[PDB]
């Protein structure tokens, strides 16, 4: 049957302009893209394994989109926070994320990283307790730092392996936000000193002080001296005699890039996301000592101050891995992240006058500028929307779809000629 | 109340710091040292050399000492329960180090107490004040619960202020 | 550090602070580096100074007591000790202390007897207090000392040392029949039984009687009945030299062992005695093949296979002997006791025979088939003993290992052999945790219930005052809840050391604590105060530990309770209660279960949007991300916490709202439910007078009983899977599908 698909998206159209809000378009979009991503993912010929990626790589991108647009778009300007000295650093840090629009989307774009990062299974059979190295006897003290103090020797191997599922697995779930199941882990695990070391991710509110939120808080919380923590984290990270998904933890934490052995098998989503994260440490850094929030003890350590733009990042990234990068619907992915999509819309439109090889592609562009002129009218060029729907219709003819034809007529005089 | 502790604090700092100072001088461990930067509630110089003795977790940890953060206080607690029941050995300063995380110095089943006869009774004061329970507890019946657990010489007057002031109702 | 590192730091504060009052008030902090670099006449000048400025400080003056206690001066030390205590009364262990050395240094005054009444009653019948009251007396005389004993057995009959000084006592005045009657009376206590050295004083006192003059001279008719004693005791010393002692001191025992059986067995007859040899026969091999498994856990994989193999080949002989003849003893303890081993002997052999046959496929049958000959008998003295020894009179070589059953234990028979054994060790959380891991691996699950109702009868399963956590509102619940946990926990953690580095496999000697101690102290404190074995004095002490805990084993505030750990006692009760046939006990599991549902699904609804759960402060039962709820999972415990909440309503009387639940999915579990409680309805209405119409309505829901019990069997027999998820035993849904059409 699978050769229904295009129906799936045709469908979605009718109930649209047929209950005469269009995000509800994209978010089917995707949900369709996942309903087909699934199909021919679970039993199927080898040849259906590319094209199951290809259709999951399309649901992210429906989805990432819907996000950005919702934001840019829904955007009803709501009142602006008015801040004292005497307030923490969170309100300054929340004052920053609703002012800069531009760091927002960095937020929303490494929030929907998040969303889609593969996580490990749970491991099965972990220990009673930790470095239970005590056995053997020669841990004179108990402490994570014991065999940093001297040789690492001290530690069993057995106990190094285990660090290493451990530190793997708590890696895994920081990158995929998974923060609160990371903090989970550290406590049942008998990982006390490593989930405190978690606890200083939050920057200090007092719900006394910081008025302005005392309805999510009741209580203070996060920590006052945070530009130390950060240089404190950040130093542990390049201690190493520590398991290197350790050192990748902490550098994450501090905005900072994890080292070799570990960041070699990030991908473009991964890598991209960490140096996303990067960009938004170090600007909000630099926005605390602007308004000088920040206390002169605690600059400890020299850390990058040189925030990237998102449009660099992507080039350094893209440069790191082309294969991916190159990936066309993966292209649409930073052409909405940068804003300039009507720019590729048009673009690929030129193409077509190694774009009609692949199938999704002309599908993709053509409902995302249906979506898009709906959503923002003027969007795209209205040649260009002529020129999509043309050449896609005359594929639904192909593939005896004729049916259905009527609905994409729906945006031009032109229609008129059918 | 925050305004007032931080000065109560600073100024305790100010009369305890050539004793802790001095000290410094002499110990012969980097671990004691962490402690006694601790003693002095500089919580970043215990943090540095923490970092520089390569012990960095330790390092991290310290970072929350004066966040009064209960997780933590819980967190620290438990795991000097566990070494407290078994714990073939661990370092006798890292336990106090928990043992101020932890939120009840003396208070407790790990106890400082004994550091009374090490150190000047302000000293230890200073650890309740700083460490102790600073948002739950008012200025007033903080120091009274470290009054409660410790008795000042009769003579001493800013020992009889420090009972004036704990002494409220 | 060294002197010049001390000696210097005179001139870091001496710089700091010149005044003679500050110059002194540091002597303490001066003299607390000289105590560290061995400088006793200097650090006591010192540490004396800022006592001279810093006369109340009860720390400075005890620092100098211990002091003149290294100086072995016993007039300073003392009076040191007595102003850091008249000071500060909290200093417990200074008036033991004070109490300690008065009695040691001088009787004479009557100082050292009060120190000695006070040190008495801040530590309630203590080690340490009866040595003291010993030492005191010490300063022709026999007698009187005889009677201290005594006195001091009354109330403390348990106490270990004080039972072994009656035996050197009797012993000292060599009249050892005594002291083999009382060691003989003594064997019937429980608590002295598991006590390692006792049962070494017990292992003495009897050899001396045999070889004794007194032993002949006086009559050959009772000569038997001590030597039962002997063998007696070498099993449960060998029980407890094999978990303890190390890998040569429990070899050495074993020799002990085998020169004792074979010298028994000449004698056979058909009472106690040979009954005894019996039962300890297999014990003998059944530790020894722990004992073997022990050198091999250290040692190489081949030698380890080999080993284990041998092992197996012990266990075996051990499971294979027959219960003994329990009848055939004199008294209602004694027998019942012989019993009590036996159990112990089937149930930790046979786990041990299971876990070692899980391996292979009929692993057994080739260990019996290879090392039955009688090459094995050699193999196994080869490795056990020297060859040296003369294998003539070792029983290891004589033994006739005829026909070896070969056949694995059943789970229904491994069952009633655990239950039986419970009080083997005293029911040590050790024993329990074991077994329940044990059990962690295999498809049938242990009646923890009925192993507490052995233990605590006439617990309430649940009581009434649940409202406070005061302990003596303790219930079999809460045990139940407890040991769950226990070896819930148990099994994470050594789950996470062979990570880093078989678990099932280790014998339950050679294993070390299982638990944290922490839990072991809760145990043990609600064991000392149900049976009635605790100290008056310390029975506050023991009723607020056991206080403690019971907010987490209720799940009250500041649980220290994973979400996994609480879904598990939760499902763990329900279809722990859904099996059991009364009312009463379903409802009370039932409740229990909905309980804990009800406080799982708050932080499952929080996990289900994929946040982070609030760690806890040093919880009870150790936090594990090897089990962490995943959102895979959630909607399943959604739905079978569901079921729970349907199958109280149905318990309370909401049919209704039960079956609106039960209807909604579509599980064979509701299946059972629906059935059970549909034909009910039919049961009672189907043979009184009434009008036929309603008659008619009544058959109908025997009609439904019917269809859901064949839908049942016919997903039973289909799949495997939903054979486990049967509420119930399978032959238990026939039963009565076979009673319900015959209605």
């Amino acid at each position: 049957y699978q050769t229904e698909r295009f129906t799936k998206f045709s469908d979605t159209l009718k109930e649209f302009k047929i209950e005469q809000d269009p995000f509800n378009i994209i978010r089917e979009f995707r949900s369709a893209a996942g309903q087909l991503a699934l199909d021919l993912a679970n039993s199927g010929d080898e040849s259906n394994v590319i094209s199951s990626k290809d259709w999951e790589l399309e649901a992210r991108f429906w989805h990432l989109v819907e996000l950005l647009l919702v934001f840019r778009n829904a955007d009803l300007d709501l009142d602006e926070m008015e801040l004292h000295p005497y307030n923490s650093r969170g309100l300054f840090e929340k004052k920053l994320m609703q002012d800069n629009k531009q760091l927002y989307q960095i937020w929303i774009v490494m929030v929907w990283l998040k969303e889609n990062t593969y996580v490990m299974e749970r491991p099965k059979n972990v220990p009673t307790s930790k470095w239970l190295s005590i056995t053997s006897g020669g841990l004179k003290s108990c402490d994570l730092d014991f065999p940093l103090r001297e040789n690492t020797n001290v530690l069993d191997v057995k106990d190094k392996e285990e660090d290493h599922i451990f530190f793997k697995y708590i890696y895994e779930l920081i990158l995929a936000g998974a923060i609160d199941e990371a903090l989970e882990e550290a406590k049942l695990s008998d990982n006390i000193s490593i989930c405190m070391i978690l606890c200083g991710i939050q920057e200090y509110l007092n719900p006394v002080i910081d008025t302005q939120i005392a309805n999510e808080f009741n209580t203070q919380q996060g920590i006052k001296k945070h530009s130390l923590w950060r240089r404190t984290v950040y130093s542990l990270s390049q201690q190493a005699g520590l398991d290197p998904y350790e050192r990748a933890i902490y550098s994450y934490l501090s905005g900072a890039i994890p080292n070799q052995e570990v960041l070699q098998y990030s991908d473009w989503e991964s890598d991209l996301h960490i140096h996303l994260n990067q960009i938004l440490q170090t600007e909000i850094e630099n926005y605390l000592l602007e308004n000088n929030q920040v206390g002169t003890d605690e600059l400890i350590l020299p850390l990058p101050s040189h925030a990237l733009t998102v449009q660099e990042v992507l080039n350094r990234v893209a440069s790191r891995h082309p294969s991916e990068s190159e990936h066309p619907i993966r292209v649409l992915m930073a052409s909405v992240i940068l804003d300039s999509l009507p720019s590729v819309i048009h673009s690929s439109v030129e193409m077509l006058l190694d774009i009609i090889d692949k199938p999704y592609l002309l599908r993709i562009v053509t409902h995302l500028a249906i979506c898009l002129d709906i959503i923002n009218p003027g969007s795209v060029e209205e040649v260009d929307k002529s020129k999509l729907i043309t050449t896609y219709i005359s594929l639904l003819k192909l593939q005896g779809l004729y049916e259905n034809i009527p609905i994409y007529a729906t945006f031009l005089n032109e229609s008129d000629c059918l | 109340k925050k305004e007032r502790h931080c000065r109560l604090t600073s100024w305790i700092v100010s009369q305890i710091g050539p004793e802790i100072e001095e000290k410094i001088r002499n110990s012969s461990n980097e671990i004691e040292q962490i402690f006694l930067y601790l003693l002095l509630n500089d919580v970043v110089r215990a943090s540095k050399l923490a970092i520089e003795s390569k012990n960095g977790h330790l390092s991290v940890l310290i970072s929350y000492l004066g966040s009064n953060d209960p997780r933590i206080r819980d967190l620290a607690e438990l795991q000097l329960q566990k070494w407290s029941t078994g714990g073939c050995s661990i370092d006798k300063n890292i336990s106090k180090i928990y043992k101020l995380l932890s939120g009840s110095p003396f208070e407790g089943l790990f106890s400082l107490k004994e550091l009374e006869s090490e150190f000047s009774w302000l000293c230890l004061l200073n650890l309740t004040l700083c460490y102790g329970q600073i948002d739950e507890y008012s200025l007033e019946s903080l120091v009274q619960s470290h009054l409660d657990k410790f008795s000042l010489p009769y003579d001493d007057p800013i020992g009889v202020i420090f009972q004036l002031y704990a002494a409220n109702e | 550090r060294s002197k010049a590192d001390v000696e210097r730091y005179i001139a870091s504060v001496q710089g700091s602070t010149p005044s003679p009052r500050q110059k002194s008030m540091k002597g303490f902090y001066f003299a607390k580096l000289y105590y560290e670099a061995k400088e006793y006449d200097l650090a006591k000048k010192y540490i004396c100074t800022y006592i001279n400025v810093q006369e109340r400080d009860p720390k400075a003056h005890r620092f100098l007591g211990l002091l003149y206690e290294l100086e072995e001066n016993t007039d300073k030390a003392v009076e040191c000790y007595r102003r850091s205590v008249e000071l500060n009364p909290t200093q417990k262990d200074l008036v033991l202390k004070i109490a300690e050395l008065l009695c040691k240094n001088d009787v004479t005054d009557g100082r050292a007897k009060y120190w000695l009444e006070r040190a008495a009653k801040l530590f309630p019948g203590s080690p340490a207090i009866y040595k003291l009251k010993e030492q005191l007396l010490d300063c022709g005389g026999w007698n009187k000392l005889f009677d201290l004993i005594q006195s001091e057995l009354y109330v403390r009959p348990d106490d270990v040392h004080v039972n072994i000084r009656l035996v050197e006592v009797y012993r000292s005045t060599k009249r050892l029949k005594d002291a083999v009657a009382h060691c003989h009376e003594a064997e019937r206590n429980i608590a002295l039984r598991s006590s390692l050295e006792w049962n070494s004083c017990v292992v003495q006192t009897l050899k001396e009687y045999l070889e004794s003059l007194q032993c002949l001279e006086s009559d050959k008719s009772d000569w038997r009945a001590t030597n039962t004693d002997l063998l007696l005791a070498y099993a449960n010393l060998m029980l407890l030299t094999l978990s303890t002692r190390d890998v040569q001191e429990s070899r050495e025992l074993l020799q002990s062992f085998d020169s004792a059986l074979q010298s028994v067995k000449s004698l056979g007859g058909n009472d106690e005695l040979s009954a005894t040899f019996l039962e300890m026969k297999g014990h003998f091999y059944m530790h020894a093949g722990s004992l073997l498994l022990k050198m091999g856990q250290h040692s190489s994989n081949v030698q380890w296979r080999a080993l284990s193999e041998l092992a197996a080949l012990c266990y075996l002989i051990a499971f294979q002997v027959p219960r003994p003849k329990i009848k055939l003893i004199k008294g209602e303890a004694g027998q019942n006791l012989l019993e009590m081993m036996a159990c112990d002997r089937l149930s930790q052999s046979g786990h041990m025979l299971l876990n070692l046959s899980r391996g292979k496929q009929d692993f057994l049958k080739e260990i019996v088939e290879t090392f039955a000959n009688k090459s094995g008998q050699s193999a196994l003295y080869d490795a056990l003993f020297s060859s040296q020894s003369p294998k003539d009179t070792s029983f290891l070589g004589s033994d006739d290992i005829g026909n070896i059953d070969v056949r694995e234990p059943e789970l229904e028979d491994l069952t009633r052999y655990d239950v039986g054994a419970i009080r083997a060790h005293n029911g040590s959380l050790q024993h329990l945790t074991w077994l329940g891991l044990q059990w962690n691996s295999l498809p049938a699950l242990p009646g923890i219930r009925k192993w507490l109702k052995q233990l605590f009868h006439h617990l309430p399963h649940e009581t009434s005052r649940l409202e406070t956590n005061a302990p003596e509102s303790i219930c079999i619940l809460d045990l139940e809840v407890f040991l769950l946990g226990v070896v819930y926990t148990s099994h994470l953690q050594l789950k996470e050391k062979c990570n880093s580095h078989q678990p099932l496999c280790l014998p339950l000697p050679v294993c070390k604590q299982l638990c944290t101690e922490r839990q072991k102290s809760w145990w043990d404190a609600v064991c000392t105060l149900i049976h009635r074995k605790a100290v008056p004095g310390n029975v506050a002490k023991l009723r607020l530990l056991v206080q403690h805990e019971i907010n987490t084993l209720r799940a009250q505030e500041k649980h220290g309770l994973q979400p996994a750990l609480l879904v598990h006692w939760a499902e763990c009760l329900q279809k722990t209660g859904s099996g059991l046939n009364s009312f009463y006990d379903q409802r009370e599991y039932m409740g229990r279960s909905v309980h804990y549902w009800k406080k799982v699904l708050p932080l499952l609804k929080i996990i289900k949007k994929k946040n982070s759960i609030p760690e806890p402060i040093d919880p009870l039962f150790k936090h594990f991300h090897s089990v962490d709820i995943q959102a895979s999972e959630i909607v399943e415990y959604e739905e079978d916490a569901h079921i729970t909440f349907a199958i109280l309503d149905a318990v309370n009387g909401n049919i209704e709202d039960a079956v609106t639940a039960f209807e909604s999915i579509k599980s064979v579990v509701s299946y059972w439910n629906l059935a059970l409680i549909f034909h009910r309805k039919a049961e009672d209405i189907e043979n009184d007078a009434l009008s036929p119409e309603e008659q008619e309505e009544c058959k109908n829901y025997l009609r439904k009983t019917r269809d859901y019990l064949i839908k049942i069997i016919d997903d039973s027999d289909s799949n495997l899977s939903v054979v486990k998820k049967l509420p119930v035993p399978l032959e238990s849904v026939k039963e009565m599908l076979n009673s319900v059409m015959q209605e």
